[PDB]
RNA sequence: GCCGGCUAAGAUCAAGUGUAGUAUCUGUUCUUAUCAGUUUAAUAUCUGAU
Protein backbone atom coordinates (compact mmCIF):
# COMPACT_ATOMS: atom_id res chain seq x y z
CA UNK A 1 0.00 0.00 0.00
CA UNK A 2 2.65 2.54 0.90
CA UNK A 3 5.10 3.07 -1.79
CA UNK A 4 7.39 6.82 -0.57
CA UNK A 5 8.11 7.86 2.85
CA UNK A 6 10.30 4.69 3.05
CA UNK A 7 12.98 4.53 6.53
CA UNK A 8 14.41 1.39 5.15
CA UNK A 9 17.91 2.29 3.38
CA UNK A 10 19.81 -0.74 2.03
CA UNK A 11 24.15 -0.11 1.27
CA UNK A 12 25.33 -2.07 -1.59
CA UNK A 13 28.97 -3.28 -2.27
CA UNK A 14 30.52 -3.02 1.48
CA UNK A 15 34.18 -5.03 2.30
CA UNK A 16 33.45 -8.41 4.21
CA UNK A 17 36.17 -6.85 6.39
CA UNK A 18 33.07 -4.09 7.96
CA UNK A 19 31.88 -4.36 11.22
CA UNK A 20 28.92 -3.22 13.36
CA UNK A 21 31.05 -0.05 14.80
CA UNK A 22 31.42 1.69 10.99
CA UNK A 23 28.12 0.78 10.39
CA UNK A 24 27.03 2.46 13.08
CA UNK A 25 29.03 5.18 12.88
CA UNK A 26 28.17 5.76 9.15
CA UNK A 27 24.60 5.57 9.56
CA UNK A 28 25.22 8.37 12.11
CA UNK A 29 26.25 10.92 9.66
CA UNK A 30 22.69 11.20 8.54
CA UNK A 31 20.76 9.73 11.36
CA UNK A 32 20.88 9.63 15.56
CA UNK A 33 19.69 6.33 16.21
CA UNK A 34 17.50 3.47 15.25
CA UNK A 35 18.10 1.45 18.74
CA UNK A 36 14.11 0.82 19.75
CA UNK A 37 14.60 -2.96 21.47
CA UNK A 38 18.38 -3.08 22.16
CA UNK A 39 20.15 -1.41 18.84
CA UNK A 40 19.72 -0.68 15.34
CA UNK A 41 19.73 -3.83 12.74
CA UNK A 42 23.23 -4.63 10.59
CA UNK A 43 24.05 -6.87 7.19
CA UNK A 44 22.55 -10.33 7.03
CA UNK A 45 25.31 -12.74 6.39
CA UNK A 46 24.90 -16.91 5.82
CA UNK A 47 24.52 -18.11 9.22
CA UNK A 48 22.97 -15.03 10.89
CA UNK A 49 26.27 -13.24 10.56
CA UNK A 50 27.95 -16.11 12.41
CA UNK A 51 29.82 -17.70 10.07
CA UNK A 52 29.91 -15.88 6.91
CA UNK A 53 31.40 -12.15 6.71
CA UNK A 54 28.49 -10.97 4.98
CA UNK A 55 25.83 -11.21 1.83
CA UNK A 56 27.18 -8.07 0.45
CA UNK A 57 24.29 -5.88 1.92
CA UNK A 58 22.94 -3.67 4.62
CA UNK A 59 20.49 -2.71 6.41
CA UNK A 60 19.97 0.95 7.77
CA UNK A 61 16.81 2.34 9.61
CA UNK A 62 16.37 6.23 10.46
CA UNK A 63 14.40 7.88 12.88
CA UNK A 64 12.52 10.38 9.71
CA UNK A 65 12.31 9.73 6.02
CA UNK A 66 13.65 13.08 5.03
CA UNK A 67 17.32 12.16 6.45
CA UNK A 68 16.86 8.92 4.86
CA UNK A 69 16.67 10.65 1.51
CA UNK A 70 19.41 13.28 2.12
CA UNK A 71 21.68 10.17 2.54
CA UNK A 72 20.63 8.34 0.33
CA UNK A 73 21.22 11.78 -1.92
CA UNK A 74 24.62 12.28 -0.62
CA UNK A 75 25.75 8.83 0.55
CA UNK A 76 25.83 7.64 -2.72
CA UNK A 77 28.65 5.56 -3.66
CA UNK A 78 30.76 6.71 -0.47
CA UNK A 79 33.76 5.71 -0.72
CA UNK A 80 34.80 3.32 2.68
CA UNK A 81 38.57 1.55 3.17
CA UNK A 82 37.46 -1.15 1.21
CA UNK A 83 35.50 -0.28 -1.70
CA UNK A 84 32.63 2.13 -3.06
CA UNK A 85 29.23 1.54 -2.00
CA UNK A 86 25.63 2.34 -3.31
CA UNK A 87 23.21 3.36 -1.21
CA UNK A 88 18.96 2.24 -2.62
CA UNK A 89 15.52 2.62 -0.73
CA UNK A 90 14.23 -1.44 -1.68
CA UNK A 91 16.50 -2.94 -4.13
CA UNK A 92 14.24 -6.06 -3.95
CA UNK A 93 16.15 -7.24 -0.86
CA UNK A 94 14.44 -7.27 2.06
CA UNK B 1 -6.21 52.25 56.25
CA UNK B 2 -5.92 53.30 52.55
CA UNK B 3 -8.54 55.52 50.40
CA UNK B 4 -11.44 53.73 49.14
CA UNK B 5 -12.59 53.40 45.74
CA UNK B 6 -13.99 56.28 45.26
CA UNK B 7 -11.99 58.93 46.97
CA UNK B 8 -8.79 57.49 45.58
CA UNK B 9 -10.60 57.96 42.07
CA UNK B 10 -12.14 61.37 42.62
CA UNK B 11 -9.14 63.17 44.31
CA UNK B 12 -7.23 61.99 41.31
CA UNK B 13 -7.64 64.72 38.36
CA UNK B 14 -8.30 61.82 35.72
CA UNK B 15 -10.16 59.04 36.87
CA UNK B 16 -10.98 58.18 33.24
CA UNK B 17 -8.21 55.10 33.31
CA UNK B 18 -8.59 54.03 37.09
CA UNK B 19 -8.50 50.30 38.09
CA UNK B 20 -10.12 48.60 41.70
CA UNK B 21 -6.80 46.87 41.95
CA UNK B 22 -4.72 49.70 41.93
CA UNK B 23 -6.11 50.97 44.71
CA UNK B 24 -4.70 49.53 47.17
CA UNK B 25 -1.29 49.91 46.64
CA UNK B 26 1.39 50.94 48.65
CA UNK B 27 0.69 54.95 47.19
CA UNK B 28 -2.14 55.38 45.16
CA UNK B 29 -2.04 58.94 44.44
CA UNK B 30 1.80 58.08 42.61
CA UNK B 31 0.89 55.13 40.81
CA UNK B 32 -2.59 57.68 39.38
CA UNK B 33 -0.31 60.06 38.20
CA UNK B 34 2.43 57.73 36.82
CA UNK B 35 -0.39 55.94 35.06
CA UNK B 36 -1.34 59.70 34.01
CA UNK B 37 1.66 59.42 31.11
CA UNK B 38 1.30 60.97 27.69
CA UNK B 39 1.63 58.06 25.87
CA UNK B 40 2.88 55.61 27.72
CA UNK B 41 1.82 51.63 27.85
CA UNK B 42 0.50 49.83 31.21
CA UNK B 43 0.77 47.10 32.25
CA UNK B 44 -0.92 43.96 30.36
CA UNK B 45 -3.65 42.02 31.01
CA UNK B 46 -2.24 39.29 32.38
CA UNK B 47 -1.49 41.02 35.41
CA UNK B 48 -4.33 38.70 37.15
CA UNK B 49 -5.00 36.38 35.21
CA UNK B 50 -3.94 32.81 36.05
CA UNK B 51 -4.19 30.87 32.97
CA UNK B 52 -0.67 32.60 31.72
CA UNK B 53 -2.79 33.31 28.22
CA UNK B 54 -1.82 30.26 27.14
CA UNK B 55 -4.14 27.45 28.85
CA UNK B 56 -7.50 28.98 27.99
CA UNK B 57 -7.47 29.08 24.46
CA UNK B 58 -5.15 26.07 23.85
CA UNK B 59 -6.94 24.44 21.08
CA UNK B 60 -5.23 27.16 18.45
CA UNK B 61 -7.03 26.65 15.07
CA UNK B 62 -4.79 28.37 12.63
CA UNK B 63 -1.86 28.17 10.28
CA UNK B 64 1.62 28.77 11.98
CA UNK B 65 3.22 31.26 9.70
CA UNK B 66 2.05 31.64 6.24
CA UNK B 67 4.56 32.91 3.74
CA UNK B 68 4.55 36.58 3.52
CA UNK B 69 4.68 37.28 -0.44
CA UNK B 70 7.43 39.97 0.11
CA UNK B 71 10.18 37.20 -0.50
CA UNK B 72 8.21 34.03 -1.61
CA UNK B 73 6.54 35.97 -4.43
CA UNK B 74 20.96 28.45 -8.25
CA UNK B 75 17.83 29.60 -6.35
CA UNK B 76 17.53 32.58 -8.42
CA UNK B 77 20.24 35.48 -9.77
CA UNK B 78 17.72 37.98 -11.70
CA UNK B 79 14.41 37.36 -9.08
CA UNK B 80 15.64 36.20 -6.04
CA UNK B 81 16.81 39.35 -5.04
CA UNK B 82 14.63 41.32 -7.20
CA UNK B 83 11.49 40.02 -5.69
CA UNK B 84 12.91 40.03 -1.87
CA UNK B 85 14.73 43.30 -1.88
CA UNK B 86 12.65 44.99 -5.25
CA UNK B 87 9.21 43.11 -4.74
CA UNK B 88 9.08 43.45 -1.05
CA UNK B 89 5.67 44.64 1.16
CA UNK B 90 5.94 46.40 4.42
CA UNK B 91 4.70 44.54 7.44
CA UNK B 92 1.27 46.61 8.85
CA UNK B 93 1.27 45.81 12.09
CA UNK B 94 1.17 47.81 15.70
CA UNK B 95 2.93 50.90 16.12
CA UNK B 96 3.41 51.85 19.61
CA UNK B 97 2.01 49.92 22.44
CA UNK B 98 -0.39 47.22 21.35
CA UNK B 99 0.56 44.97 24.25
CA UNK B 100 -0.01 41.72 23.16
CA UNK B 101 -3.51 40.11 25.43
CA UNK B 102 -3.86 36.45 25.61
CA UNK B 103 -5.83 36.52 22.59
CA UNK B 104 -4.93 39.69 20.95
CA UNK B 105 -6.36 37.99 17.06
CA UNK B 106 -9.10 36.84 17.51
CA UNK B 107 -10.76 39.95 18.95
CA UNK C 1 28.77 51.68 48.29
CA UNK C 2 28.74 50.98 44.43
CA UNK C 3 26.17 48.01 44.61
CA UNK C 4 22.95 49.28 43.42
CA UNK C 5 22.79 53.15 44.26
CA UNK C 6 20.97 54.99 41.44
CA UNK C 7 17.60 53.18 42.42
CA UNK C 8 15.70 51.58 44.60
CA UNK C 9 13.48 48.08 44.46
CA UNK C 10 9.65 45.98 44.79
CA UNK C 11 9.13 48.82 47.86
CA UNK C 12 10.58 51.90 47.25
CA UNK C 13 8.90 55.15 48.45
CA UNK C 14 8.05 57.57 45.91
CA UNK C 15 9.79 60.20 47.79
CA UNK C 16 12.92 58.19 48.37
CA UNK C 17 12.26 57.45 44.42
CA UNK C 18 12.21 61.39 43.27
CA UNK C 19 15.17 62.18 45.34
CA UNK C 20 17.65 59.62 43.52
CA UNK C 21 15.80 61.44 40.72
CA UNK C 22 17.11 64.68 41.43
CA UNK C 23 19.94 63.68 42.88
CA UNK C 24 21.38 62.16 39.83
CA UNK C 25 19.59 64.58 37.43
CA UNK C 26 22.05 67.27 38.70
CA UNK C 27 24.82 65.25 38.42
CA UNK C 28 23.67 65.42 34.24
CA UNK C 29 23.64 69.31 34.97
CA UNK C 30 27.15 70.13 36.88
CA UNK C 31 29.03 67.95 34.49
CA UNK C 32 26.89 68.79 31.19
CA UNK C 33 27.65 71.46 29.14
CA UNK C 34 24.79 72.24 27.26
CA UNK C 35 22.22 72.09 30.31
CA UNK C 36 24.59 74.30 32.25
CA UNK C 37 25.52 77.25 29.99
CA UNK C 38 21.77 77.16 29.16
CA UNK C 39 20.71 77.35 33.48
CA UNK C 40 22.91 80.20 33.63
CA UNK C 41 21.08 82.17 31.14
CA UNK C 42 17.84 81.81 32.45
CA UNK C 43 18.78 82.71 35.73
CA UNK C 44 21.36 85.29 34.57
CA UNK C 45 24.24 83.60 37.08
CA UNK C 46 27.82 82.71 36.12
CA UNK C 47 29.17 79.06 35.97
CA UNK C 48 30.40 78.81 39.37
CA UNK C 49 27.17 80.22 41.16
CA UNK C 50 24.92 77.58 39.68
CA UNK C 51 27.26 75.09 39.89
CA UNK C 52 27.53 75.91 44.11
CA UNK C 53 23.59 76.43 43.89
CA UNK C 54 23.13 72.63 42.45
CA UNK C 55 26.14 71.23 44.49
CA UNK C 56 24.34 72.73 48.08
CA UNK C 57 20.89 71.89 47.18
CA UNK C 58 22.12 68.11 46.77
CA UNK C 59 22.16 67.74 50.89
CA UNK C 60 18.27 66.74 50.29
CA UNK C 61 16.36 68.43 47.65
CA UNK C 62 12.70 67.21 46.05
CA UNK C 63 11.82 68.70 49.90
CA UNK C 64 13.38 66.93 52.49
CA UNK C 65 12.24 65.13 55.81
CA UNK C 66 15.32 65.99 57.82
CA UNK D 1 45.18 15.96 -3.99
CA UNK D 2 40.94 16.22 -2.86
CA UNK D 3 40.53 12.74 -2.84
CA UNK D 4 44.37 12.25 -0.94
CA UNK D 5 43.47 15.33 1.61
CA UNK D 6 40.06 13.63 2.23
CA UNK D 7 41.10 11.05 4.41
CA UNK D 8 43.42 13.37 6.22
CA UNK D 9 41.02 15.79 6.99
CA UNK D 10 39.48 12.69 9.13
CA UNK D 11 42.36 12.27 11.48
CA UNK D 12 42.66 13.63 14.93
CA UNK D 13 46.35 15.56 15.17
CA UNK D 14 45.42 19.16 16.40
CA UNK D 15 48.45 20.73 14.33
CA UNK D 16 47.51 18.21 11.16
CA UNK D 17 43.74 18.97 10.96
CA UNK D 18 43.99 22.47 11.70
CA UNK D 19 46.84 22.61 8.35
CA UNK D 20 44.47 20.66 6.38
CA UNK D 21 41.24 22.49 7.36
CA UNK D 22 43.57 25.76 5.85
CA UNK D 23 44.63 23.44 2.78
CA UNK D 24 40.77 22.70 2.01
CA UNK D 25 40.21 25.96 2.01
CA UNK D 26 42.86 27.41 -0.16
CA UNK D 27 41.90 24.24 -3.26
CA UNK D 28 38.87 26.41 -3.54
CA UNK D 29 40.59 30.16 -3.26
CA UNK D 30 41.46 30.62 -7.03
CA UNK D 31 39.84 28.21 -9.07
CA UNK D 32 37.33 26.78 -6.41
CA UNK D 33 35.49 24.37 -8.68
CA UNK D 34 38.27 21.30 -9.28
CA UNK D 35 35.75 18.61 -7.48
CA UNK D 36 32.16 16.89 -7.59
CA UNK D 37 29.29 18.37 -5.69
CA UNK D 38 29.54 15.27 -4.08
CA UNK D 39 32.89 15.23 -2.66
CA UNK D 40 32.26 18.72 -1.50
CA UNK D 41 28.99 18.10 0.54
CA UNK D 42 30.98 14.83 2.46
CA UNK D 43 33.79 17.13 2.90
CA UNK D 44 31.20 19.75 4.44
CA UNK D 45 28.91 17.17 6.31
CA UNK D 46 32.82 15.84 7.90
CA UNK D 47 34.00 19.51 9.00
CA UNK D 48 30.61 20.41 10.45
CA UNK D 49 31.64 18.56 13.46
CA UNK D 50 34.71 19.89 14.00
CA UNK D 51 33.49 23.57 14.25
CA UNK D 52 33.53 23.17 17.90
CA UNK D 53 36.46 22.06 18.54
CA UNK D 54 38.61 22.78 21.50
CA UNK D 55 41.28 24.76 20.03
CA UNK D 56 39.96 27.69 18.39
CA UNK D 57 41.98 27.62 15.86
CA UNK D 58 40.56 24.64 14.20
CA UNK D 59 36.79 26.66 14.95
CA UNK D 60 38.75 29.69 12.71
CA UNK D 61 39.78 27.56 10.14
CA UNK D 62 36.33 25.69 9.77
CA UNK D 63 34.56 28.69 9.35
CA UNK D 64 37.48 29.70 6.70
CA UNK D 65 36.32 27.11 4.56
CA UNK D 66 33.36 26.22 5.36
CA UNK D 67 32.62 29.58 3.25
CA UNK D 68 34.53 29.20 0.15
CA UNK D 69 32.96 25.45 0.24
CA UNK D 70 29.53 26.77 0.32
CA UNK D 71 30.30 29.43 -2.26
CA UNK D 72 31.42 26.91 -4.61
CA UNK D 73 29.18 24.66 -3.95
CA UNK D 74 25.74 26.26 -3.97
CA UNK D 75 23.38 28.36 -2.18
CA UNK D 76 20.49 25.98 -2.40
CA UNK D 77 22.03 22.55 -2.15
CA UNK D 78 24.22 23.66 0.95
CA UNK D 79 20.97 25.04 2.50
CA UNK D 80 19.18 21.62 1.96
CA UNK D 81 21.72 19.57 3.58
CA UNK D 82 22.01 21.27 6.24
CA UNK D 83 18.23 21.52 7.08
CA UNK D 84 18.28 18.13 6.61
CA UNK D 85 20.86 17.76 9.15
CA UNK D 86 19.28 19.49 11.91
CA UNK D 87 16.75 16.61 12.81
CA UNK D 88 20.05 14.16 12.83
CA UNK D 89 23.05 15.12 15.25
CA UNK D 90 21.36 15.26 18.09
CA UNK D 91 21.70 17.95 20.58
CA UNK D 92 25.50 17.27 21.89
CA UNK D 93 26.31 18.64 18.63
CA UNK D 94 23.79 20.20 16.42
CA UNK D 95 24.03 23.86 17.53
CA UNK D 96 27.24 23.50 15.43
CA UNK D 97 25.22 22.93 12.21
CA UNK D 98 23.30 26.00 13.03
CA UNK D 99 26.26 27.89 13.21
CA UNK D 100 26.80 26.39 9.32
CA UNK D 101 23.78 27.74 8.40
CA UNK D 102 24.87 31.20 9.87
CA UNK D 103 28.20 30.71 7.88
CA UNK D 104 26.06 30.21 4.74
CA UNK D 105 24.73 33.61 5.31
CA UNK D 106 28.02 34.88 6.20
CA UNK D 107 29.37 33.50 2.60
CA UNK D 108 26.01 34.31 0.37
CA UNK D 109 23.64 37.28 0.66
CA UNK D 110 20.90 37.47 3.41
CA UNK D 111 18.28 35.68 0.60
CA UNK D 112 20.17 32.63 0.05
CA UNK D 113 19.14 31.33 3.84
CA UNK D 114 16.32 33.34 4.56
CA UNK D 115 13.41 32.41 2.11
CA UNK D 116 14.51 28.91 2.05
CA UNK D 117 14.62 28.55 6.13
CA UNK D 118 11.29 30.50 6.26
CA UNK D 119 9.41 27.55 4.33
CA UNK D 120 11.18 25.29 7.43
CA UNK D 121 8.72 26.85 9.70
CA UNK D 122 5.66 25.89 8.53
CA UNK D 123 6.09 22.22 9.62
CA UNK D 124 3.91 22.04 12.60
CA UNK D 125 6.44 20.01 14.47
CA UNK D 126 7.38 21.20 17.62
CA UNK D 127 11.24 20.82 17.73
CA UNK D 128 11.25 21.70 14.48
CA UNK D 129 10.25 25.21 14.45
CA UNK D 130 12.48 25.30 17.79
CA UNK D 131 15.53 24.47 15.55
CA UNK D 132 14.42 27.08 13.02
CA UNK D 133 14.66 29.59 16.11
CA UNK D 134 17.77 28.65 17.58
CA UNK D 135 19.19 28.84 13.66
CA UNK D 136 17.47 32.08 13.24
CA UNK D 137 18.97 33.58 16.88
CA UNK D 138 22.75 32.79 15.78
CA UNK D 139 21.61 33.83 12.36
CA UNK D 140 21.13 37.68 13.11
CA UNK D 141 23.48 37.46 15.94
CA UNK D 142 26.46 36.72 13.40
CA UNK D 143 24.92 38.36 10.36
CA UNK D 144 26.44 41.88 11.70
CA UNK D 145 24.90 44.91 10.02
CA UNK E 1 23.99 28.10 36.58
CA UNK E 2 24.63 31.01 37.86
CA UNK E 3 27.95 32.36 37.55
CA UNK E 4 29.29 34.87 39.84
CA UNK E 5 32.25 37.29 39.02
CA UNK E 6 34.42 39.36 40.74
CA UNK E 7 33.58 42.68 39.93
CA UNK E 8 36.19 44.69 42.09
CA UNK E 9 38.37 47.79 40.55
CA UNK E 10 39.69 46.90 36.84
CA UNK E 11 43.41 47.40 37.29
CA UNK E 12 46.25 47.34 34.62
CA UNK E 13 46.24 43.55 34.34
CA UNK E 14 44.86 42.10 30.72
CA UNK E 15 43.02 38.91 30.43
CA UNK E 16 43.55 35.54 29.85
CA UNK E 17 41.87 32.45 29.03
CA UNK E 18 42.43 28.42 28.64
CA UNK E 19 43.03 26.39 25.72
CA UNK E 20 39.32 25.16 25.64
CA UNK E 21 37.68 28.79 26.88
CA UNK E 22 39.85 31.18 25.29
CA UNK E 23 37.03 31.61 21.98
CA UNK E 24 34.25 32.90 24.34
CA UNK E 25 34.35 36.30 26.18
CA UNK E 26 34.34 36.36 30.11
CA UNK E 27 30.65 37.67 30.49
CA UNK E 28 28.42 37.02 27.33
CA UNK E 29 30.40 33.77 26.96
CA UNK E 30 30.00 33.68 22.90
CA UNK E 31 32.48 33.22 20.25
CA UNK E 32 31.01 35.71 17.98
CA UNK E 33 32.91 38.81 16.83
CA UNK E 34 35.49 39.59 20.12
CA UNK E 35 35.32 43.55 20.73
CA UNK E 36 37.12 44.33 23.55
CA UNK E 37 40.15 42.70 25.40
CA UNK E 38 39.13 41.87 29.35
CA UNK E 39 41.07 42.67 32.21
CA UNK E 40 41.55 41.69 36.00
CA UNK E 41 41.45 43.45 39.43
CA UNK E 42 44.87 43.38 41.50
CA UNK E 43 43.86 40.13 43.39
CA UNK E 44 43.63 38.72 39.97
CA UNK E 45 47.35 38.36 38.99
CA UNK E 46 49.51 38.10 42.56
CA UNK E 47 51.88 34.99 42.41
CA UNK E 48 49.82 32.28 42.25
CA UNK E 49 46.90 34.22 40.04
CA UNK E 50 49.63 35.02 37.13
CA UNK E 51 48.50 34.54 33.64
CA UNK E 52 45.11 32.38 34.25
CA UNK E 53 42.32 31.81 32.40
CA UNK E 54 39.33 33.79 33.07
CA UNK E 55 36.80 30.91 32.40
CA UNK E 56 38.49 28.10 32.67
CA UNK E 57 40.74 29.19 35.90
CA UNK E 58 43.48 27.04 35.47
CA UNK E 59 46.08 27.85 32.73
CA UNK E 60 46.10 31.04 29.77
CA UNK E 61 46.54 30.37 26.33
CA UNK E 62 45.40 33.85 24.98
CA UNK E 63 43.81 37.20 25.86
CA UNK E 64 40.66 37.37 27.29
CA UNK E 65 38.54 39.47 25.08
CA UNK E 66 34.49 40.46 25.46
CA UNK E 67 31.37 39.82 22.79
CA UNK E 68 30.79 42.46 20.69
CA UNK E 69 27.16 41.95 21.92
CA UNK E 70 28.36 42.55 25.62
CA UNK E 71 31.23 45.11 24.76
CA UNK E 72 28.24 47.27 23.35
CA UNK E 73 25.75 46.80 25.76
CA UNK E 74 28.29 48.48 28.79
CA UNK E 75 29.08 45.01 30.28
CA UNK E 76 32.82 45.42 29.91
CA UNK E 77 33.10 48.36 32.19
CA UNK E 78 31.89 46.94 35.43
CA UNK E 79 34.54 45.19 37.57
CA UNK E 80 37.13 42.84 37.62
CA UNK E 81 35.24 39.82 34.70
CA UNK E 82 36.90 37.19 36.60
CA UNK E 83 34.65 34.31 37.07
CA UNK E 84 34.49 33.75 40.77
CA UNK E 85 31.80 32.52 43.13
CA UNK E 86 31.13 30.94 46.61
CA UNK E 87 31.97 27.70 44.69
CA UNK E 88 34.44 29.12 42.06
CA UNK E 89 36.35 30.83 45.23
CA UNK E 90 39.92 31.27 46.17
CA UNK E 91 39.76 27.86 48.40
CA UNK E 92 38.23 25.56 45.50
CA UNK E 93 39.67 22.13 43.79
C1' G F 1 -12.61 21.11 22.65
C1' C F 2 -18.71 20.31 21.58
C1' C F 3 -23.72 21.83 21.07
C1' G F 4 -24.82 28.02 29.82
C1' G F 5 -23.23 22.92 30.65
C1' C F 6 -21.46 18.24 30.60
C1' U F 7 -16.21 18.83 37.20
C1' A F 8 -9.85 17.78 31.53
C1' A F 9 -10.18 25.60 34.13
C1' G F 10 -6.62 25.84 39.99
C1' A F 11 -4.07 24.68 44.77
C1' U F 12 -2.03 20.86 47.77
C1' C F 13 -0.04 15.73 50.66
C1' A F 14 2.82 10.57 50.17
C1' A F 15 5.79 7.51 47.09
C1' G F 16 8.73 6.09 42.52
C1' U F 17 12.29 7.57 38.29
C1' G F 18 16.09 10.93 36.78
C1' U F 19 19.40 15.44 35.74
C1' A F 20 24.72 19.72 36.30
C1' G F 21 19.79 22.06 36.15
C1' U F 22 14.52 22.10 34.81
C1' A F 23 11.72 18.02 35.80
C1' U F 24 8.35 13.24 34.68
C1' C F 25 4.58 9.51 36.54
C1' U F 26 0.91 7.00 40.26
C1' G F 27 -2.45 7.42 44.31
C1' U F 28 -5.36 11.17 47.57
C1' U F 29 -8.11 15.20 49.80
C1' C F 30 -10.25 19.85 48.18
C1' U F 31 -12.63 23.33 52.83
C1' U F 32 -19.52 22.07 50.14
C1' A F 33 -19.71 25.27 56.82
C1' U F 34 -19.18 30.45 60.23
C1' C F 35 -16.47 34.22 63.17
C1' A F 36 -11.26 36.72 64.98
C1' G F 37 -5.89 37.48 63.72
C1' U F 38 -1.67 37.04 59.74
C1' U F 39 -1.29 37.74 54.81
C1' U F 40 -2.45 38.48 49.64
C1' A F 41 -3.33 44.04 44.58
C1' A F 42 -7.82 40.97 45.83
C1' U F 43 -8.26 35.42 46.51
C1' A F 44 -5.72 31.79 48.78
C1' U F 45 -2.99 30.03 53.03
C1' C F 46 -2.02 29.53 57.92
C1' U F 47 -2.96 30.57 63.15
C1' G F 48 -7.63 29.83 67.24
C1' A F 49 -13.01 29.54 68.78
C1' U F 50 -17.68 27.88 67.61
ZN1 LIG G 1 39.04 28.27 30.32
ZN1 LIG H 1 38.82 39.95 39.77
Amino acid sequence: VEEDRNTNVYVSGLPPDITVDEFIQLMSKFGIIMRDPQTEEFKVKLYKDNQGNLKGDGLCCYLKRESVELALKLLDEDEIRGYKLHVEVAKFQL
Amino acid sequence: NRFTVAELKQLVARPDVVEMHDVTAQDPKLLVHLKATRNSVPVPRHWCFKRKYLQGKRGIEKPPFELPDFIKRDIDYQKLHDAFFKWQTKPKLTIHGDLYYEGKEFE
Amino acid sequence: QSKYIGTGHADTTKWEWLVNQHRDSYCSYMGHFDLLNYFAIAENESKARVRFNLMEKMLQPCGPPA
Amino acid sequence: LLPRLTPILKNRHEKVQENCIDLVGRIADRGAEYVSAREWMRICFELLELLKAHKKAIRRATVNTFGYIAKAIGPHDVLATLLNNLKVQERQNRVCTTVAIAIVAETCSPFTVLPALMNEYRVPELNVQNGVLKSLSFLFEYIGE
Amino acid sequence: PDLIFCRKQAGVAIGRLCEKCDGKCVICDSYVRPCTLVRICDECNYGSYQGRCVICGGPGVSDAYYCKECTIQEKDRDGCPKIVNLGSSKTDL
